[PDB]
């Protein structure tokens, strides 16, 4: 029933006596049980792909069959875990081996098989008809998340003849007996799923609810809807780590799945050392972020197939967590590396190249992968709802954006947050080049603004035109100097500078400017536009703007200092203070005109 | 301590060795046995030609009862009637002992210092398993190269991987020799060691390396793996694996801060293209095999500090761009895998500047973790930026001098013009045997900075300006 | 958008690009300086 | 070639063969060996085309035993007006220099539209000289080539900058190039000139320049001839 090796060639192996094997089964080739997958079947012999190094193999070694394609186990215990590209626990492996290597031919359960979990029955009873995707019990996973639900895997129906009652169990105790034509069906606290097949869902919806990150510029001018895609350039000096950290700590999501898809290694060490120290404070300083995140690490040494399947694994995990009714936020690291791995695999298979040497799959693969994102209502009885929002990170070949990867990604995604290094030295620490970055979810977000903040769109637009006008104005200012410019032009210029240095720039470490909520930013841009338009109106009827600036230097300083105002104090008393400041500015301008 | 039980268990067990006489065809650098029994991929074999000469090889493929051996030292003189092929029964292994230091090894690891055998303390598989990422940490402290233009502006934190790009006809080898000779830690040594493996080099360069390392005493801190140009290519691809394996053993089983150098990778790329042409894998981009990314990653990414052990490791691969273009695949991949790069300009070399390094394109991403207090003085990070900015300004000022005279230039422009020449002629220009500590280089940089008025050095913090600008 | 010499002439065109950039920057700065000195001549001749 | 060899080496009479359009021959050679599946060479042509063309060309020269001569003047056809194509590349590798023909000159209505800049004849230095020809033949050619190159580069640079950045050398070179192209190269189909007349025309053209910038010419010949 086993298979004897018949040939070997680097990473290529040919089995024998293989009858009754699918085209993508998994096989435990070798005495050490190296993992592999069948590719081509020709009668009895079948080509096999290996992951580890094949040195030392010998003809006649038995070959086994797993019985499924590449799959990932899902269940309680994912949180606080650090995984390889192919669902391999690294902490447990290191502890078990006591070495500092990944000893080839090592197999340990993806999830711990010893920790006892306290299960609580759901809402069904014996003899009740059931359908796939229906919740039938919860589990307390952490103080942060305590409602880790238990589903019935899709493609499974029937009636339940026995359900275990409350108690404490491990992951190897059948807690349900679904009866069908064959009553063989048993179920435990976990199950598996092929990675390459998208999870079934009742129906997709239209994402409209905004995703707020806590930054000012992001949600002010280039918002991302909670459920959509986005892209940000990958550079060394840009310092994207700030964006990822802020998204992890201050966003309104409920589960983060960071994916390292091939890095220099040392960067992986840095991020792994850093994450367990980031702290969030909601209803008290809930110490870790690891209690809300699972991380997939893939250094360059990792096997090519593992380095390639990383994003598929991550997105599958995200979809699983979405179907529980929670909100998820995937974050890739370098899609360029994933494309590199895909091209390397294609080349090793010896297939026809395409544009710039890449294969022909890239377009379709990326399109499908991105389409896997979105917002939908889960598949089950309770009718919960979730959402997924991928955040890609494209790195170029050598800076140029002519590569197919960048073109396809930009064509697919909807939001781009351009980062510039030049701002780094000037320390606009949120280093967003406002002349390039853009968003396309405004048309939907207006249907939320009107319900909550009707004036937001006109204000954000107004500052968009203000910034464009100021940057254009400076061009001719250099040519002819400010001398030949009217007072209105100088007003535009200086208000643009004030906005640049207050509204956009953000320390990110001060207790007050670390995390700016929505209403606070609402008040800020309202106040800034009011100041500018009131000043220009006052100048319109006739007045030397120099004298006006001399009179209202205090008002300008007050509006600037309003940014230093500490939020998290009343969250409506702040609104009262902002109203007081606005009225004070109005009456000060009125008196100044006199 | 129980390692003795394992050593004896697999130690005192002799096994026989087959011997074949069924050579049944040959194709260039290959050889095709016919009726092997239970072959084993990637074995080691010892051919015996009819004249009594002896060679070696390593299988590549196995059909049903067949092997395809490739011989290291060519294939001329073999025959299909009298040659006898002897199998080994286990892959290539290296003899490892603490006392490599001082000795010189050939490409395959046979000592060539007219000394006794290694007296191995153990045996190992050359290409070990990858490091577990979860058990890895960040660089922290600095390594003292002794070169002014490197340490001051491109410090190397232990655990980094900084390649040194260079052109064909440049003195990169001399720079590498000087670096290996002057390396060491910083004391604001009983823990330092170097591995210096050279692949694909002339005879003169090898002799110069040996003679210089002999009479300069550095030999007993190093262990060279020389491989001349006329030696088999397979041995060439093998050599870096041996060097990395021995360095890893030392670092992570004796807790020694070690530094490794390679002195070339283009010739490694050539040796690699040669393989997969013996096989029928069609050529990739620019003729190179497509899958070089994986194996180059394997070579490089056995570096960095480790969680538990106190040891460490560092790499300085040396490339050679064919026609001085970064677009070539080799430098592209190396930059992709490694952190920052060190350039070597041709023009500076033409002007007699040694080491002919240009700093404008240079970069080291882990600097920020290298400099600091205790680990070094407090003013390194500011002087670095200041000097970089002023050099950049001086270049363009010299450019404009020819078009707009000299008087129209601002006072800033004249000062920068003078500073550029002074910097080039004094700071970077370092004697072949002039060794400088980081402190001395910092002092010289301060001396050069003293050209400008105190106020104007904007990029430097006022605290440092007040503290050190005096005198 | 030119006469198309396709015979591995990349280096020549890259050299032309670099020369164009250098000349552009140099002439820009020369014009800046000349205009700056033109302003003062205008003022002084007027007075 | 066999007929030419017979006539030249077994009848003692000088010969001059003119075989046309080697491009068609090479194309036909490619067609064969494509019905086969031999390892194709650069741009699909057979690898052994070098040896084939060497076989074709080498039948030429002279032998001491006889006193007849054989001279080859093959005609080529570059596909896309590019000299890097394998056919012309190998032909240049084999033969002793070649005479180029340019599209630009023909466009400007100049006959014979020969471009001297990329052309050469390796045996010229051995054939020319005193006794055989006028002594100035071996250096006036070099001087004219240098001046032509200077004029061409000066015009190319001026095309983007203009006259303002031109010294005396560029101004002289442009006009000299114009006169040379429009008077020396051009000649009627049935018009012919001996070597001496062409030399005199060359000196007339060169006399434009002052006596001191003709550095590439030896002082003796310059003094002897440029005087009058």
């Amino acid at each position: 029933e086993y298979g004897a090796i018949y040939s070997v060639s680097g990473p290529v192996v040919i089995a024998e006596n293989m009858i009754g094997c699918a085209m993508y089964e998994l096989v435990k080739v070798g005495h050490d049980n190296l993992v592999g997958e069948v590719i081509r079947i020709d009668g009895d012999k079948a080509t096999i792909q290996v992951y580890e190094e094949t040195a030392g193999l010998t003809v006649g070694d038995p070959v086994l069959r797993t019985g499924k394609p590449l799959s990932v186990e899902l269940g309680p215990g994912l949180m606080e875990t650090i995984y390889d590209g192919i669902q391999r626990p690294l902490k447990a492996i290191k502890e078990e081996s006591q070495s500092i290597y990944i000893p080839r031919g090592i197999d340990t359960p993806a999830l711990d098989r010893t920790i006892k979990w306290q299960f609580t029955p759901g809402k069904f009873q014996v003899g009740d008809h059931i359908s796939g995707g229906d919740i039938y019990g919860s589990v307390f996973e952490n103080s942060l998340i305590s409602s880790h639900k238990i589903l019935l895997p899709p493609r499974s129906r029937g009636t339940i003849t026995w359900i275990a009652p409350a108690g404490e169990y491990t992951l190897d105790e059948k807690i349900l007996e679904v009866e069908f034509d064959g009553k063989k069906s048993d179920f435990t606290l976990y199950h598996t799923w092929p990675v390459r097949v998208p999870r079934p869902v009742t129906e997709k919806l239209s994402a409209d609810y905004p995703l707020l990150t806590g930054q000012r510029v992001l949600d002010a001018l280039f918002p991302c809807v909670q459920g959509g895609t986005t892209c940000i350039p990958g550079a060394f000096g840009c310092g994207k780590t700030v964006i990822s950290q802020s998204l992890s700590k201050y966003s309104n999501s409920d589960a983060i799945i960071y994916v390292g898809c091939g890095e220099r290694g040392n960067e992986m060490a840095e991020v792994l050392m850093e994450f367990p120290e980031l702290y969030t404070e909601m209803s008290g300083t809930k110490e870790p972020i690891m209690k809300r995140t699972t991380l997939v690490a893939n250094t360059s040494n990792m096997p090519v197939a593992a380095r390639e399947a990383s994003i598929y694994t991550g997105i599958t995990l995200a979809e699983y967590f979405r179907d529980q009714g929670k909100n998820v936020s995937m974050i890739a690291d370098s899609s360029s590396r994933w494309a590199e791995a895909l091209r390397e695999i294609s080349g090793r298979l010896g297939e026809m190249p395409a544009d710039q040497g890449f294969p022909a799959y890239l377009g379709a693969k990326l399109a499908s992968f991105y389409e896997r994102a979105g917002k939908a209502v889960a598949l089950g009885s309770p009718d919960r709802t979730g959402s997924v929002s991928i955040v890609a990170a494209v790195s170029p070949a050598g800076g140029d954006f002519s590569d197919p990867v960048t073109t396809a990604t930009l064509g697919i995604t909807q939001v781009f947050w351009g980062l510039d290094k030049k701002l780094a030295q000037r320390k606009h620490f949120p280093s967003i080049n406002t002349s390039v970055s853009y968003s396309k979810y405004t048309n939907v977000l207006n249907k939320f603004y009107d319900s909550n903040y009707p004036e937001f769109p006109v204000l954000r637009d107004r500052m968009k035109e203000i910034l464009s006008n100021a940057e254009e104005l400076e061009q001719v200012v250099q040519l002819v100097g400010k001398s030949a410019l009217s007072d209105s032009d100088k007003i535009t210029l200086d208000v643009a500078t004030l906005i640049k240095e207050d509204f956009l720039q953000q320390n990110g470490y001060s207790t007050y400017d670390a995390f700016c909520p929505i209403w606070k930013t609402f008040d800020m841009m309202r106040a800034f536009i009011s100041y500018h338009d009131e000043a220009q109106k006052a100048v319109a009827n006739g007045a030397n703007w120099s004298k006006l600036a001399d009179s209202t230097g205090d008002v300008k300083h007050a509006v600037s200092s309003s940014k230093f105002f500490e939020p998290s104090r009343g969250e409506k008393e702040v609104h009262g203070e902002f109203e007081k400041l606005l009225s004070t500015m109005q009456e000060r301008f009125a008196e100044s005109t006199d | 301590f129980a390692i003795n039980k394992k050593a004896v268990e697999q130690g005192f067990n002799v096994k026989p060795r087959l011997n074949y006489n069924t050579v049944s065809g040959v194709n260039g650098p290959l050889v095709i046995l016919e009726k092997v029994k239970f072959p084993r991929y990637n074995e080691i074999v010892n051919l015996t030609l009819p004249d009594g000469t002896v060679r070696q090889g390593q299988v590549l493929e196995i059909r049903g009862d067949r092997a395809i051996v490739q011989v290291f030292e060519g294939t001329s003189g073999i025959d299909v009637k009298k040659t006898t092929v002897e199998f080994t029964g286990e892959s290539l292994r290296i003899p490892v002992s603490e006392d490599m230091l001082g000795r010189i090894f050939d490409g395959s690891g046979r000592p060539i210092d007219n000394g006794p055998k290694v007296f191995a303390e153990d045996y190992l598989d050359i290409n070990g398993s990858p490091i577990n990422p979860y058990a890895r940490i960040y660089p922290e402290e600095m390594i003292s190269t002794g070169v002014s233009a490197i340490d001051t502006m491109n410090s190397i934190a232990r655990g980094q991987k900084i390649p040194i790009f260079s052109a064909s006809g440049l003195p990169h080898n001399e720079i590498a020799a000087q670096i290996c000779r002057q390396a060491g830690l910083v004391r604001p040594e009983e823990n330092f060691s170097i591995v210096f493996a050279a692949m694909g080099v002339n005879l003169e360069t090898a002799r110069f390396f040996k003679q210089d390392f002999e009479e300069n005493g550095s030999l007993e801190r190093t262990s060279l793996f020389l491989n001349l140009a006329n030696d088999p290519t397979i041995e060439r691809i093998i050599t870096p694996r041996l060097a990395l394996t021995t360095a890893e053993y030392l670092a992570y089983q004796t807790e020694r801060h070690v530094l490794t150098i390679l002195t070339d990778m283009s010739s490694y790329a050539d040796a690699l293209r040669e393989v997969s042409a013996a096989r029928e894998e069609v050529p990739g981009r620019r003729g190179y095999p497509g899958y070089m990314y994986t194996d180059l990653s394997t070579i490089y990414e056995r570096a960095g500090r480790v969680e538990g052990r106190n040891g460490s490791i560092t790499q300085i691969p040396i490339l050679t761009m064919p026609n001085d273009d970064i677009t070539h695949p080799i430098p592209d991949l190396t930059g992709y895998i490694t952190e920052g790069q060190i350039f070597v300009d041709r023009q500076l070399h033409n002007k007699g500047i040694y080491p002919p390094i240009n700093v404008l394109p240079s970069l080291s991403r882990l600097m920020k973790s290298a400099i600091g207090e205790g680990m070094t003085r407090k003013d390194h990070g500011d002087v670095s930026n200041q000097l970089y900015a002023k050099y950049a300004i001086g270049k363009d000022a010299a450019a404009m001098k020819a078009v707009v005279g000299e008087e129209a230039l601002s006072i800033e422009d004249k000062l920068s013009l003078e500073f550029l020449e002074k910097f080039e002629k004094t700071f970077i220009t370092q004697g072949a045997y002039e060794d400088r500590t980081v402190f001395e280089s910092l002092d010289q940089a301060w001396s050069l900075l003293r050209i400008y008025p105190k106020e104007m050095l904007n990029r430097i913090s006022p605290k440092i300006l007040d503290e050190f600008y005096d005198r | 958008e030119q006469v198309f010499p396709t015979r591995m002439t990349l280096g020549l065109m890259k050299t032309k690009l670099k020369g164009a950039n250098q000349g552009y920057s140099l002439l820009k700065r020369k014009s800046e300086a000349l205009t700056k000195r033109f302003r003062d001549i205008t003022k002084r001749i007027d007075d």
